[PDB]
């Protein structure tokens, strides 16, 4: 009985406290519901923005990259996606 | 360039 937008608010709250582990769980739930077709004012792009960053803070560069690429595909002029993609691709070369 | 700032509050 939490709406899509309620779950996004929960994940944003957790993110603002630096709780990236629970940010991921909340944002994955939001994204699941959006990808299933449910209505909301929150956009897929907004979710992928927080999700990719929290995943990165947890240390998963490959998943942060994949999420950032999806974010950019849906939001080419996004404030952060393009710059994060460049940075993440750099970190990939340290492998 | 450095990475963008983190997502806002």
């Amino acid at each position: 009985m939490l709406s899509v937008d309620d779950c996004f608010g929960m994940g944003r709250s957790a993110y603002n406290e630096g709780d990236y582990y629970h940010t991921v769980l909340w944002m994955e739930q939001v994204l699941k519901q959006l990808d299933a077709g449910e209505e909301a004012t929150t956009t897929k792009s907004q979710v992928l923005d927080y999700l990719s960053y929290a995943v990165f803070q947890l240390g998963d560069l490959h998943r942060a990259l994949e999420l950032t690429r999806r974010l950019l595909s849906l939001d080419p002029s996004h404030e952060r996606a393009g710059g994060n993609l460049r940075y993440f691709e750099q970190l990939l070369e340290e492998e | 360039p450095p990475p963008p700032p983190p997502p806002p509050p």
